[PDB]
């Protein structure tokens, strides 16, 4: 030794805190949710960063071109053995703390302490040898860890760096950034630090750690370029395939008991969220749900209605939800009319250097190249995956509009919602209301697909052990193992797990017997 | 307050002033996209847009060909590169624009998306804009009607989109920014109306938490209202400072306007409380009330 193995930890869905890149004032510090309220400081950072900026504002200012990562975050550097600008350098200050910062302070804490005096120290001893299936492993390929694997780990320093990226561009462009950043930050750290020559950095390997859409960056840098540097990948919750939620949020506004919200209304969220490719990229593929319909238009008794042909109106219909849903107009379309005035509120469309429907449009043609290209190129050969798969976290999974369509769709129809999932009002009643799942009768395909970790439907975050990834470990109550008993972790807390947590450390220690030395 | 040694800037159509030793950063949007000043001399500005040009031009759309479309001269020197939004973009291009001032020489590039179909009316607005774009020294104030940023100013008054975000710190003040806005068009909500939840769920939670202040706070014939508040844990003390006007409709002199000063939550050096932002309530909401009542429209004639 030395022979350093930096662990990059790639956050996920809004998990990174932003700066105006011309002004350097902050625009984003999670959380700016109702809950938890629960840290005077943390209630300080929502105020500034968005309670007090208006609609109009909150679009200028989270606006992917225009904002840049922000690293002077507060961190808790727990009992990570870091100092507190250690851990600055290392960019923890550039996420959501709470939901960061401990599993980064223990994978260094359990990665720095695997063999001492040539005893197995805490937790590698126990816990971190169960039998993979008791963890929730579903593909049966891998086994547990042995004490061989634990020896030839304990040879390497693992040091935790934050990728942090800006969530509001392309998951394309980010890949690129986290490229440049252990290029051009982790590695030449080492270089100087060890002295390393250019063959020898040349040698050096990285195991990336992703939540959330920090995995489809993660793909996006190893499968659709080259880049080796990568020696294998740990997945937690990813919605590999995208999620149904985006259409709630679009269409209703965040929920209440959201830490992270774009918005409480469909005008709030749709006005940052159809302007960013970053925040689009979630929505679903057209191979999620095995192309599957996930958006239903039902009666009052729960059952699917009938279109023009006699056809069952779930959507996507016919595998195209970029047509037949995010780009459709109709009241049931992702940004219906009634919301076109939410894309662009700079001024009235005449005026304007483009069209906001021109630039929705392209940006959605945009997502469904970028989901093709990442389907296709697959998931890297040395991935770990975890996600939540719980009944009990509806998480949105069957979008349904309960109640009758009939006036909304008659020649010259003009009704609006209320921006928060009904058209019943003051006016009119017994019409379209977004309500909870599951459907009344499902699909019998759907079966394994149901519930998730209230943000991913199982039916996404499934989909890498469907395309056959090295391991996936099924959280929650749809899952199996004796380690597996508790309900399902929410996503956006899903590394303050346990099961998450050992996931995690397991992924690190098995593709680390791929280093060479 | 002692504004001895304070200078007076121009930010878009307005003035403020600022402590000497204020660190200031800017940035300037046209029509939503942001108008960026560029160290480059002439010659490097050649060879930049150049370069890009032939970028572009060894890049493929998925389906039409050349993701170069082409390069357009807007007379005064300014020219654009016209591309594809994106591989499979159908209804957008990417308008990369380079205009210089005159008649001082300081080059800008101001890219943005542009529609397909309107593209004859973003060629007439960077035409407009190589026109109109003059020079200015660094804290020179023109008597002329413009928007100024770096090193120039737009000159007219006819209406754009226009927008400005300005950044402060203060040497003196640890942990403390300043910031101010100007922003075209009415903003949907109204301030107080819009923070006043989420304050008392703060006063409420959270027994360090108070209001300083909240009201109205005219400066000249500009009816801002402001909501300051501030609070104490861990061992420091926190602000945040909120101060806004509304704004008019298709208004370059009545836009809407924010000033905000935060501090928010830093930490211990080696285990000890960070030093203090400011030294009491009282020099915060001073520092507050000398720089917001310093906000006015630029007199022009
Ligand atoms: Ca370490």
């Amino acid at each position: 030794q030395t022979a350093p193995l930096p662990v990059i930890f790639i956050p996920g869905i809004m998990g990174t805190n932003l700066r105006n890149k011309a002004d350097k004032s902050e625009v984003w510090r999670p959380p700016n949710g109702l809950w938890p309220m629960d840290d005077l400081f943390a209630s300080i950072g929502a105020l500034w960063t968005w309670a007090w900026r208006g609609p109009k504002a909150r679009q200028e200012l989270l606006k992917a071109e225009q904002v840049e990562v922000d690293d002077q975050g507060t961190i808790d550097v727990g009992q990570s053995g870091l100092s507190e600008e250690a851990a600055r350098l290392r960019g923890w200050g550039k996420v959501m703390r709470s939901a960061y910062n401990p599993v980064m302070g223990l994978m260094e804490r359990r990665l720095d302490n695997i063999v001492s005096r040539r005893e197995l120290q805490a937790w590698w001893n126990d816990e971190a040898l169960s039998p993979p299936g008791d963890q929730g492993e579903e593909q049966g390929k891998v086994g547990p860890i042995d004490e061989e694997e634990l020896l030839r780990a304990s040879r390497y320093q693992f040091d935790v760096w934050c990728a942090g990226y800006n969530w509001l561009q392309s998951n394309r462009q980010s890949a690129l950034d986290v490229r440049d950043y252990i290029e051009n930050t982790v590695l030449p750290f080492y270089q100087k630090e060890c002295g390393l020559d250019p063959e020898q950095m040349r040698r050096m390997k990285v195991i990336l750690v992703t939540h959330s859409m920090g995995g489809l960056v993660a793909r996006a840098l190893t499968q659709l370029h080259g880049y080796e540097r990568v020696l294998g990948v740990v997945h937690g919750v990813q919605p590999a395939t995208g999620s149904s939620t985006i259409y709630h949020h679009m269409r209703c506004g965040y929920e209440g008991i959201a830490q992270v919200v774009l918005g409480r209304n469909a005008g709030e969220v749709t006005a940052i969220v159809a302007n960013s490719a970053g925040a689009l990229e979630l929505a679903p593929s057209a191979e999620y749900r095995e192309g599957r319909p996930w958006l239903f238009l039902c009666d009052a008794q729960g059952q699917v209605l009938k279109d023009i042909d006699g056809k069952p109106r779930a959507y996507p219909q016919n595998q195209d939800p970029y047509e037949e849903i995010y780009k459709n107009t109709t009241w049931y379309g992702l940004v219906p009319e009634q919301n076109s005035q939410y894309l662009d509120m700079s001024d009235k469309k005449e005026g304007l250097r483009v069209g906001p429907r021109d630039n929705f449009e392209d940006l959605i043609d945009s997502i469904a190249n970028f989901h093709g290209e990442l389907s296709a190129a697959g998931y890297h050969s040395e991935t770990y995956a975890h996600y939540g798969a719980d009944d009990s976290r509806h998480s949105w999974r069957d979008l349904i509009w309960k109640g009758d369509p009939t006036p909304l769709e008659t020649p010259g129809a003009t009704l609006n919602d209320d921006e928060n999932g009904t058209y019943n009002s003051w006016f009119r009643r017994g019409l379209p209301t977004i309500v909870q799942g599951p459907l009344e009768t499902g699909n019998p395909l759907d079966a394994s697909g149901s519930g998730g970790d209230e943000t991913v439907p199982t039916d996404s975050g499934q989909a890498p052990a469907l395309a056959g990834v090295k391991a996936s470990f099924r959280h929650g109550s749809k899952g199996k193992g004796q380690a597996n008993t508790k309900r399902g972790y929410e996503h956006q807390e899903s590394y303050n797990d346990a099961r998450a947590q050992w996931a995690a450390l397991y992924g690190v220690i098995k593709i680390t017997q791929l280093a060479d030395w | 307050m002692d504004k001895t040694g304070w200078i007076t800037h121009c930010f878009g159509r307005f003035l403020i002033d600022l402590p000497p030793d204020a660190v200031i950063n800017a940035g300037y949007y046209l029509w939503g996209d942001r108008i960026e000043y560029l160290d480059d001399k002439p010659t490097e500005l050649a060879a930049r847009v150049d370069r890009l040009e032939q970028e572009w031009r060894t890049q493929r759309h998925k389906s039409k060909g050349n993701m170069f479309l082409r390069k357009i001269d807007f007379g005064n020197e300014s020219v654009g590169l016209l591309s594809w939004s994106s591989e499979v973009a159908s209804k957008t291009y990417l308008l990369d624009t380079y205009v210089t001032s005159k008649p001082t020489w300081h080059v800008y590039r101001w890219k943005g998306k542009v529609s397909v179909d309107r593209e004859q009316h973003a060629v007439e607005i960077s035409r407009a804009l190589a026109r109109n774009l003059r020079s200015r020294a660094p804290k020179e104030i023109p008597s002329e009607p413009g928007f100024c940023i770096d090193h120039a100013y737009i000159a007219g008054d006819s209406f754009q989109v226009e927008r400005f975000g300005v950044g402060v710190t203060f040497p003196e003040h640890p942990g403390a920014r300043f910031e101010f806005r100007s922003s075209t068009g009415a903003e949907l909500n109204s301030l107080l109306e819009r923070v006043d939840g989420f304050v008392q769920n703060m006063l409420s939670t959270f027994a360090g938490m108070e209001t300083l202040r909240k009201g109205k706070h005219p400066v000249g014939s500009l009816p801002g209202e402001e909501y300051l508040v501030a609070g104490s844990d861990k061992g420091q003390r926190g602000y945040t400072f909120m101060w806004e006007v509304q704004g008019k409709e298709e208004s370059l002199t009545e836009p809407n306007l924010t000033a905000g000063l935060a501090v928010l939550e830093r930490s211990n050096e080696n285990g000890k409380p960070p030093p203090p932002a400011f030294k009491s309530d009282k020099e915060a909401l001073e520092l507050w009330d000398t720089i917001v009542d310093s906000i006015r429209v630029r007199p022009t004639s």
